[PDB]
């Protein structure tokens, strides 16, 4: 779920398993080093959603849909400046790929129950 | 049992004191001990200009550092040498244990 | 090729190969007995090496 | 200050705007094609792509030229 | 100052293991003498350490050519919440 995705993004921040963006994420996809993927459709996205769907849906890649790109910019580890209260500005990244090692958490079981149904 | 122990120091007095201490320890040990072999003294000479400038009278100063070396031969194994040389050593002297 | 041109000049020898231990100066170096100091700072720190002046 | 010779410059390199997505020619069917080749070098990864020109191909990190 | 992130996190772990850091004031060393396992120069180490000094984390000692950097308490705290480490391991300075 959403809190499980937030906790596994915090785990990726706490043990640097973040493949954020499209370039190194596509390199990890082509290098068979992709475990979990998140996608953000229904935005200003005429054909970019078609390109990211064609690149992601290749070899058993599952997605979690996010309504807005700025909603996931608080905990991914990107806009980590000016931590006195709210951050200075939140920007949106499209797709985040998680490559964590510490799988002894219930959030992994929650997201695997989401995927396996 | 032909061992040769070198003893080098900056000082002469403490060198002779620790040499006489080891000699009287070997004599109280009732062991055949050789005398001290006074090596020739090597002198390190440095002459340089006293001033940092090029101005003034051409005056030079002389620096010395004498080196004194002593030799002791003994007829005991290494543990007796260790137990006689590991106690009450001068801070200026240094040792080197060899076997031949 | 900046990474191979910044240090393209060899420094195996010459005056720039030597450097003072205390002030990184190329002038007035002593190489006797492996000291590698300038003359002024050797005069300043002459006492604690063991070099005494009695001639 | 100023000088009689004109001032020099820094090569502010031109930016890309979804350029590699213009090389990922994927149509509505199940056909995934790449307009630029996969890099034959084994010392690099599997995502770097060579530079495509009208008379030669230039590597990204391996610095190997595929010239006709 | 542009650098890879591997050498910076390496010298941060070197700060975490022992609270001392020694570098020589010359950019003409391709390798740190005790960091021959990694490809790190000396200019990156010096500029990162003086960046920590400017932010207010390390102290400075210099006589002839070597640097001697200490680890302050706020510097240790910044190390602790930057390396994402569990806050229970103590360095060798406090431990006897």
């Amino acid at each position: 779920v959403n809190t499980a995705l937030q906790e596994v993004l915090k785990t990726a921040l706490i043990h640097d398993g973040l493949a954020r963006g499209i370039r190194e994420a596509a390199k990890a996809l082509d290098k068979r080093q992709a475990h979990l993927c998140v996608l953000a459709s229904n935005c200003d996205e005429p054909m970019y959603v078609k390109l990211v769907e064609a690149l992601c849906a290749e070899h058993q890649i599952n997605l979690i849909k996010v309504d807005d790109n700025k909603k996931l910019g608080e905990w991914v580890g990107l806009c980590k400046i000016d931590r006195e209260g709210k951050p200075r500005k939140v920007v949106g990244c499209s797709c985040v790929v998680v490559k964590d090692y510490g799988k002894e958490s219930q959030a992994k079981d929650v997201i695997e129950e989401y995927f396996k149904c | 049992h032909r061992i040769r122990i070198t003893l080098t120091s900056r000082n002469v007095k403490s060198l002779e004191k620790v040499c006489a201490d080891l000699i009287r320890g070997a004599k109280e040990k009732n062991l055949k001990v050789k005398g001290p072999v006074r090596m020739p003294t090597k002198t390190l000479r440095i002459t340089t200009r006293k001033t940092p400038c090029g101005e003034g009278s051409k005056t030079w100063d002389r620096f010395q550092m004498r080196i004194h070396k002593r030799l002791i031969d003994l007829h005991s194994p290494s543990e007796i040498v260790k137990q006689i040389t590991s106690i009450s050593i001068e801070p200026g002297v240094e040792v080197e244990v060899t076997i031949a | 090729g900046h990474q191979q041109l910044y240090w393209s000049h060899p420094r195996k020898f010459g005056q720039g190969s030597r450097s003072c231990r205390v002030c990184s100066n190329r002038h007035g170096l002593i190489r006797k007995y492996g000291l590698n100091m300038c003359r002024q700072c050797f005069r300043q720190y002459a006492k604690d090496i063991g070099f005494i002046k009695l001639d | 200050k100023s000088y009689t010779t004109p001032k020099k410059n820094k090569h502010k390199r031109k930016k890309v705007k979804l350029a590699v997505l213009k090389y990922y020619k994927v149509d509505e069917n199940g056909k995934i094609s790449r307009l630029r080749r996969e890099c034959p070098s084994d010392e690099c990864g599997a995502g770097v792509f060579m530079a495509s020109h009208f008379d030669r191909h230039y590597c990204g990190k391996c610095c190997l030229t595929y010239c006709f | 100052m542009l650098m890879p992130k591997k050498n910076r996190i390496a010298i941060y772990e070197l700060l975490f293991k022992e609270g001392v850091m020694v570098a020589k004031k010359d950019v003409h060393m391709p390798k740190h003498p005790e960091l021959a396992d990694k490809n790190v120069p000396n200019l990156h180490v010096m500029k990162a350490m003086q960046s920590l000094k400017s932010r207010g984390y390390v102290k400075e000692q210099f006589a002839w050519r070597h640097f001697y950097w200490y680890l302050t308490n706020e510097g240790i705290q910044y190390l602790r919440d930057y390396l994402h480490l569990p806050p229970e391991i103590v360095p060798a300075t406090l431990r006897r």
